[PDB]
RNA sequence: ACCUCGGGAAAAGGAGUGGCUCUGACGGCGCCGGGUCAGAACUGGAACGGACGCGGGGAUCCCGACUGUUUACUAGAAAC
RNA sequence: CAUCCGGUCGAUCCUGCCGGAGCGCGACGCUCUCCCCAAGGACGAAGCCAUGCAUGCCCGCUCACCCGGGACGCGGCGGACGGCUCAGGACAACGGUUGCACCCCCCGCGGCGGUCCCUGCUAGCCGGACACCGCUGGCAACCCGGCGCCAAGACGUGCGCGCACGGGCGCGCGCCCCGCGGGCGAGCAGCGUGACGCAGCGACGGCCCGCCCGGGCUUCCGGGGCAUCACCCGGUCGGCGCGGUCGCGGCGCGCCGAGGGCCCGACGCCUGGCGGAGAAUCAGGGUUCGACUCCGGAGAGCGGGCCUGCGAGACGGCCCGCACAUCCAAGGACGGCAGCAGGCGCGGAACUUGCCCAAUGCGCGGCGCGCGAGGCAGCGACGGGGAGCGCGCGAGCGAGGCGGGCCCACAGCCCCCGCCGCGCAGCCGAGGGCAAGGUCUGUGCCAGCAGCCGCGGUAAUUCCAGCUCGGCGAGCGUCGCGCGGCGCUGCUGCAGUUGAAACGCCCGUAGUUGGCCCCCCGCCGCCACGAGGAAACGGGAGCGCUCCAGGCAGGCCCGUUGGCCC
RNA sequence: GUCCCGCCGGCCGCCCAGGGAAACCGGGAGGCUCCGGGCUCUGGGGGGAGUAUGGCCGCAAGGCUGAAACUUGAAGGCAUU
RNA sequence: GAAGGGCCGCGAGCCCCCGCGCCUGGAGGAAGGAGAAGUCGUAACAAGGUAUCCGUAGGUGAACCUGCGGAUGGAUCCUU
RNA sequence: AAAAUGGAUAA
């Protein structure tokens, strides 16, 4: 069920091609991991069996990632506070999906440690004493199954703060 | 003018010769599948039928004789068509509701000589052959 | 499909090995193991079809299992394993020293040599590769996946596998100059002198081969393999890379009967 | 499935394309004299190697002359010929092939040089003696007519290793 | 079309009943990215690319210009 | 289907419709209307034109083309 | 391997087709003396099936009530290959060519082989339960329950070495372009460094990397008809995320833009549509066939849905819906031969419920099993080959019997040596084509014959006999089909004044076709040669299966072969 | 002189080759089996049949496209008596 | 963490609704083709007794007839 | 000016 395969779909012209094969295992789909943060139960990830032997981690759900400062490189292991646009799906990040590619508040107190240093991305610094830093997830928690991310900075910074700075 | 006479004229020559060869009579028959549909016999070389009914079909006005032929059901797809019963005396052995194998006469369906309205021949009456029943090897 | 194939039909069977085409709709399976189904041939096709060795299939397999063979310094009692280019068949029990090169026809027959020369396995790298985190390594075509290569070697290069020993000590370059023997397409196995080597962007590179009395061949860079600077490294198989023409094998051929 | 399948097993009879013309036909009884031949199809048979022979030669001798393929392939065709020996060492060439005909193929048959030797008698007689097994290259007490004794065995062709110690005649 | 470009790859094929050729074309698509600028009507050369698209598989890495104002290039 | 090509036609036959919570569109000029529209949640015994207002439909046949008019107080028609 | 000929007339030359003639491959009728190479329920029923089989093998483990090997279980490995059909599929499968810098991969092959600390701590080796079974149970059956004993190379923890490391995450090219290698043709790759995960690996160190064998896609092309199918398509066409997958891709899923394909036939429908390598028939050019043998595809009553796994959307696996059945103790239970043999139906049509691994493979086992893959036998005039049915006037044989031998898994056959001895013809014609009576009875345009012209009305060259004779021959006729015939399809190579056929004409876009000229370069098309592409098959060199149809053999041999051109 | 020779575009009669079954064309129906300048239509024995149906166009009458089943051995061209 | 549930997906099946392909029953109506020697006229081929025939429209038991324009494939290669 | 017809089947 759940396939991939190319024959259901229509050709170039729009013309239906005929069906000359049952499905098969080999292009195969699953109901897709949404994978739900705890902010409201410790991260449980299911381990799904693929082809190949190989194994993806199912993110039923996830609670903390490790996120990196873009200049000083800290790379601290913190807590996704919440989630914020999606960008694919408003929605996503309404019911708190921590998809890859989403902004994410991430607690701004173990990443508070590297306070100390100045000429240190202003912009962030302020953003550290602030109880939250934005972070987008920067790995696929419904293959990998852990999710880390990278700290909002550059124009990125500018404009996903430019998209939530009406609220 | 078979004209067309060009380098780049193939996909024309090609075409033409495909679309006016079905003029002919004989390719038309042969694969325009109108006769494997209308063929009683279904293109079989032979085909089972019951014995409907004797009949005697006189000859072409230049050969006067009462021809003999037997009206049959055919088995495979209920069509009734008529046989031309073989040789002489071959009538006394065909019975009504008796099985009977039938066969073409070799002009490929076409009536073969004098007999109106007879396209088919009976190769055997009631499995004995009826070239059998007719040199005595096997009897009724 | 669905699984791996597991049997082999004759028929499909390769015209190098040749077998008889009556006698059995299947023949023996190329099993896995050193050498690829292409470039390689079953043993026990070289036990009972070869040297008319042992009678039966049961039977050579009595002898596999006895351990009473050994394959390239090692016993090896699969039935079929594949036997290559280079693959010291030799049996000590019998005392047959040999080792098994491609012929003029283009079917590898047994070259007898001693255990001087049946020490080595000559073969060639295909690619280099790092492999098992950043140790670089070195393939052969047999599947000797010899680790830390020698900084000379670069790619098209050969090995001189030490069997037993199993180490690389001798190393030539494919550069023009070097005895080549093709093994591949139509030549398939005569040696030569490489006269040019030409490349093409992601394409083929063609490797010109002249016989020493003369004669082209233009086989590709993959197939080519370099046997020596001069000479075998090895031994050569009684032909030289000659190819003899048409008429000439009738010629040969026709007096064969007659010394009988 | 069945090795039994694969093999190549075909027809050696050439029949006419026209089937009855008396000319023809009439010959056709006068070299089953000549040869004591007994089907039509005993005449075929050799019909369609006598025409193939030629015709093999007749696509050699417009080739191109002195060519490579033309020399193995000709060579070929040539021996078969001097061996068997349809073909004669002073021919020794392409050209002489297309006269041969099939009473001349037939001239190799064991009905036929028995009959040159007269180890065996008429024709008749002949046909009659291979069937008994009386007559032999030697070895093999042939039972088959047809075995096209090669140049090389006529003058080996013998009388069978065991003739006729009880025999039918004075059997009883 | 968006990031896109359609090209017409237009052989002759020599058919042999008939000694004489056909005229034939194939409708093919390309990625073209703001690095190339092109026309309907303009010679480009396409590589094969990983599917980029149900049809998309190749990318323009030549452009050539035709004057402002059948050919089996 | 049919057709005088306009009609038939609302053909037939289906699906949806509440409350709340939000969000894009629409203008004048930087402040200011408008009440129509799409959406998207969340929710209520499986309930939403919740009262009201408000076609049953289809296949033919016979008249008369039709919109019209008529026996006020028994015939509204195919009659005029 | 380039051929005709009967037929429209009182005759003649045509056009034009009817008829033969040959070859294939099937059905049928009558017949057939032995051998040899034998196909064989494909054919608008991929309809339905009784019965029996088609995958078991091991022994890691034994405290089974006989020996240290085991009955069974459990563990292991293969059951996905093999066998069968050909329904669907008509820009698909499928042939050649490409790429994976978008992948996955049992087994074999060779290399690698530190696994962090709280770790956890016992590695002189740990933990408990676990079938078979003991005892007791339930039903008519399938079928399992409980309690206890308990068996391991099974599981489950865990001996663990800070260049600790499964996967995954951040920062680690430049500055007009390339010109070195772990690399490549291409920035691909490795590895450090910072965080995570503490992860795969072991209680008989194996996780890994390469390799093999392959699968998943994919490029450039080839890849049925039908216009009484002309407009078509709506994740369809693109971009941008995000999922999903072994991975790339509308593969899904949001958001955006309006694309995509066509007279060079799009789209739709149709097909007694699997495709190729190949066949048949044949101067050349071809034309039809492609069920079957090898290669690829797809299906197992019909739709789906899933598990064990490295791989299966598997049916000699499961789960459902649908039909179609069974069995029943009436509560229940259990299916599926398009495997082999054999039914039943259907058709014109297609064989024994044989035996056996002995071969040739393959699985499992190193201390021989398992195989309805097959091998053999039976049936077997699809056919194909080779001798018969006398020869000679007198010499003999063989189809058989009868005993050996040999062959043989075992009988058998072949083949041998004795002893004996049964040689043995049919189907079709005889006016013409077309070969072969100017014979005789019967019968009267009746009967019949006759492919086609014709014969039969009281002299039948033609029917019904008999006599002769001709064809081919243990085969010969009769139908159905294709090809040659047939320049009756015309590219080579048709015909259109009258035989059949220039649209009444003009304008004209698709197409299709186009002067002359400009040596000396790009892209063509092209021209030639290559390289690399499966054998079979076609041919083709050699080799006396007794000839042969055959075959890769054989011989005191080229490393003896088995080539070689396709 | 409304002469003579004509030069081109037509309208025509006879016809040399040459072609064709011939009637006969010959300013082609000649330069073809010693076959190939280009483009287009159209036919494939004679009936059924321009018939049936599916369109489409037309006020209609009808036009254009266009079957098959089925039958039959001749139909037909130009000539000579 | 068993029996269960809630919700999506994948998806049979059944029913309805339309499209298509494929065959088919049927009074009665109208043809066509073949039945050894039926009835009614004689249209056409001789200027076939009214030269034939093409178009188109009208008539008539039936061939056929007549109108109006055409061809010669005519019964005319010939005439200020 | 008026005139229609002639079986079949071989000869």
């Amino acid at each position: 069920g759940i396939t991939h395969d190319k024959m259901y779909k229509r050709s170039k012209t729009g013309a239906v091609q005929g069906k000359w094969h049952k499905k098969r295992k080999y292009n195969l789909g699953r109901q897709p991991a949404n994978t739900k943060l705890i902010v409201k139960e410790g991260q449980k990830i299911s381990t799904i069996r693929c082809r190949g032997g190989n194994i993806k981690r199912r993110a039923l759900r996830l609670s903390h990632g490790s996120f990196a400062w873009g200049s000083a490189d800290i790379s601290h292991k913190a807590r996704i506070l919440q989630v914020v646009y999606n960008s694919t799906s408003n929605e996503l990040v309404r019911t708190n999906t921590l998809v890859k590619g989403c902004v994410v508040q991430i607690d701004s107190a173990p990443f508070k440690s590297a306070l100390s240093n100045d000429t240190l991305d202003k912009e962030i610094l302020d953003q550290i004493r602030g109880d939250h830093i934005l972070a987008r997830i920067s790995s696929r928690p419904g293959q990998v199954g852990t999710a880390d991310g990278y700290i909002l900075e550059g124009p990125e910074l500018l404009f996903y703060q430019k998209k939530l700075a009406p609220k | 003018m078979s004209k067309t006479s060009g380098l780049y004229t193939a996909r024309k020559l090609r075409t033409v010769r495909r679309v006016n060869r079905w003029a002919d009579k004989k390719y038309r028959k042969a694969h325009l599948g109108t006769w494997l549909k209308a063929n009683p016999l279904e293109g079989a070389c032979m085909a089972r039928g019951i014995v409907t009914q004797k009949i005697g079909i006189s000859a072409k006005q230049p050969n006067s004789a009462v021809r003999k032929a037997v009206r049959v059901q055919l088995t495979k797809n209920s069509k009734k068509i008529t046989a031309f019963v073989p040789r002489d005396g071959s009538i006394t052995y065909i019975d009504n509701n008796d099985e009977v194998l039938v066969a073409g006469f070799g002009r490929a369906g076409r009536a073969v000589g004098d007999i109106p309205g007879c396209r088919f021949k009976v190769i055997k009456v009631a499995g004995i052959g009826l070239l059998a029943l007719f040199l005595r090897k096997r009897e009724k | 499909a669905r699984g791996v194939r597991k049997h082999l039909k004759r028929l499909n069977a390769p015209k190098h090995w040749l077998l008889d085409k009556m006698g059995g709709i299947w023949a023996p399976r190329p099993t896995n193991g050193p050498h690829g189904l292409r470039e390689c041939i079953p043993l026990i096709l070289i036990l009972r079809n070869r040297l008319h060795y042992a009678n039966t299939y049961a039977e050579t397999s009595m002898i596999l299992q006895d351990k009473n063979v050994l394959i390239d310094g090692k016993p090896r009692t699969d039935p079929t394993f594949p036997v290559g280019f280079m693959d010291v068949f030799e049996i000590p029990k019998v005392h047959k020293t040999f080792r098994v090169l491609y012929d003029v026809k283009g079917r590898f027959t047994l070259v007898p040599i001693q255990s001087n020369e049946a020490g080595f396995k000559l073969c060639r790298v295909q690619k280099i590769f790092l492999g098992d985190k950043g140790m670089p390594y070195l393939s052969t075509h047999d599947a000797r996946t010899i680790r830390f290569p020698h900084p000379d070697i670069k790619t098209n290069d050969t090995i001189k596998i030490n069997l037993k020993t199993g180490k690389i000590d001798e190393w030539y370059k494919f550069d023009i100059g070097k005895i080549v023997m093709v093994t591949g397409g139509r030549n398939c196995g005569r040696i030569g002198t490489i006269q040019a080597i030409d490349k093409h962007m992601g394409s083929y590179t063609m490797i010109r081969m002249k016989d020493t009395e003369g004669t082209e061949f233009l086989t590709r860079l993959c197939n080519v393999f370099v046997i020596g600077n001069d000479s075998p490294a090895v031994a050569i198989p009684t032909t030289k890379g000659i190819r003899p023409d048409i008429i000439k094998n009738r010629e040969l051929r026709l007096r064969s009967i007659a010394k009988r | 499935p069945r090795i039994s399948r694969h093999r190549n097993s075909s027809k050696t009879y050439s029949t006419p394309k026209k089937p009855f013309t008396k000319p023809r036909l009439d010959a056709e009884l006068k070299l089953c004299g000549e040869y004591g031949l007994k089907c039509k199809r005993e005449i075929y048979r050799a019909r369609y190697m006598l025409a193939k022979i030629r015709r093999t030669a007749r696509n050699l001798l417009t080739l191109d002359e002195n060519d490579i393929k033309r020399r193995f392939e000709g060579a070929a065709l040539l021996r078969r010929l001097h061996m068997l020996g349809i073909l004669d060492e002073e021919k020794d060439q392409l050209d002489y092939v297309l006269g041969l005909r099939i009473e001349d193929i037939f001239k190799r048959r064991l009905q036929s040089v028995i009959v040159e030797s007269k180890l065996a008698k008429s024709v008749h007689h002949a046909r009659n003696m291979i069937k008994a097994r009386h007559i032999s290259v030697g070895g093999q007490i042939v039972n088959i007519p047809s075995y096209m004794v090669r140049i090389s065995n006529t003058s080996r062709v013998a009388i069978a290793d065991t003739s006729s110690g009880k025999p039918g005649r004075t059997k009883r | 079309m968006q990031r896109s470009i359609i090209v017409r790859r237009d052989y002759l094929h020599f058919v042999q009943k008939y000694k004489r050729y056909e005229r034939r074309h194939k409708h093919v698509a390309a990625h073209l990215s703001p690095c190339f600028r092109v026309k309907e009507g303009d010679i480009v050369t396409i590589g094969e690319c990983r599917p980029l698209s149900k049809t998309i598989r190749f990318n323009v890495i030549k452009v050539e210009p035709v004057s402002e104002a059948f050919s089996p290039f």
